[PDB]
């Protein structure tokens, strides 16, 4: 169901982790992240509050920002709102 | 007191009070069941001073609404387990306008924290 | 240094405070931001994060969003700041 | 000199001398071992005047027998830290007939006293 | 194991504070006192030191002269006691 | 005008000195209050309290107690008046 790499995101408070420490995120989609401006895990999470926590929204607005398939936006959606359940 | 305290706890223990002169570091069981803290580790950062690391015994438990105090060598304080515990090996826990208590459990994860923050 | 409502609001994740549990946001301010859209204090801040914790930024669309003055878009953007630092 | 002195003191710093044109506030560290006087406070009671309150660095120690000598912006002084400080926020420690100052730890608690009465 | 009433009065030196201003000291009681003619804290503190700094003999008297329950006159004595190891 | 001994005793506070650091109070006079039980200033300045402040009251007693004239029972109490404005 989750990744390792969401078990190591979610189990510790994100600080300053780059894009790519998301789970399912490649060394591209973090880099497509960074380039449009979104170059750490704290301004990610902070569009994801913007969205609302909105699941179809963040995917939709992961795949649009960084050519993110079905699989890896659902994967980010989870990490981020099972982050923000946990410390937020 | 001149330092703001900030502290996020996850678990059964969180961090009922850092010395700032860091003479000790005091938890407290705030649940209502024993936590046992075996081979919980506690990492110590003050401000840019290198993290100063204190691991629990492999079998250590907090009873419930009980506390705990690692003093440091220079406290003098003596042993008392699980009560009272000396960490002979560090002088002190430091002092900085930046004093955060991280509490690791045995996992290697943090489930408490408490920050002492000086402008 | 500070005021109470901002130490209060820096000792605990905000979690879903409203607007108005900013510092320096009172009734009217934090009714007029919620009037604006941003209904929610992590709303507030995921625009805050979107503006990579810009002072100025947040201060001068604080200004324009609710009419708040240096005072209170100043205590608004520091409280932010703080919790980014304390919890972020 | 018809200003009776009264003094309590039970710590180990005492209330050496009471400047009556407010110009300084002179203590000693009575003892023989080193005083702590980090975020100490003094409060000064100048008959129906409102208390003035200044407060020690959040670290402050007085050596044993040292004298510290807080001073007011209109004394002029020069701060020697941790000999001599000038209190620069109050232009005076102030006048009148009920001259009382009592010296205030870093607990909030009144320790030293002296006050000057004129009749 | 103290109140905060009672490290109040143990903090300051007592001053012309009413005799319900002791620790342990209900309305009722320092009520009882005034009757008593023990109208102020000082008064007390007179009998204390007449009763010489007894337990038993304070807190006996003490609840011959206003009832006070084993909680009450230990609460009193103690605060006395410290106040008077304090001050006097 | 005053007594040296009275003011020796009023510059600082009682603590633990015996009836005859009271000013006005010799060896006779002391140690035929302390035979009374008055074996210490303090106890004696309770008694003080006790009686209210009053010099009739108060003068009249120690008189009777030990048998001080107008002189010394008249020192007595303005010297523990004077403490009792100095420390109470």
């Amino acid at each position: 169901t989750t990744s390792q790499k969401h078990r190591d995101f979610v189990a510790e408070p994100m600080g300053e982790k780059p894009v790519g420490s998301l789970a399912g995120i490649g060394e591209v989609l973090g880099k497509k992240l960074e380039e449009r401006g979104f170059d750490k895990a704290y301004v990610v999470l902070g569009q994801f509050l913007v969205l609302k926590k909105d699941e179809d929204l963040f995917r939709e607005w992961l795949k649009d920002t960084c050519g993110a398939n079905a699989k890896q936006s659902r994967d980010c959606f989870g990490c981020l709102r099972e982050w923000c359940d946990a410390f937020l | 007191s001149s330092f703001s305290q900030h502290a996020r706890t996850s678990g059964r223990v969180a961090v009922e009070e850092v010395d700032e002169e860091g003479k000790f570091v005091r938890l407290r069981n705030k649940s209502n069941e024993d936590q046992s803290m075996g081979n919980w580790q506690i990492k110590r950062q003050n401000g840019d001073d290198p993290l100063l690391t204190y691991r629990f015994p492999p079998k250590f438990t907090l009873k419930a609404g009980q506390v705990v105090t690692i003093w440091a060598a220079g406290a003098g304080a003596t042993h008392s387990p699980p009560t009272d515990l000396v960490w002979k090996a560090q002088n002190t826990w430091g002092c900085g306008n930046s004093l955060r208590t991280a509490l690791i459990n045995s996992t290697g994860e943090e489930v408490a924290m408490r920050k002492l923050v000086r402008s």
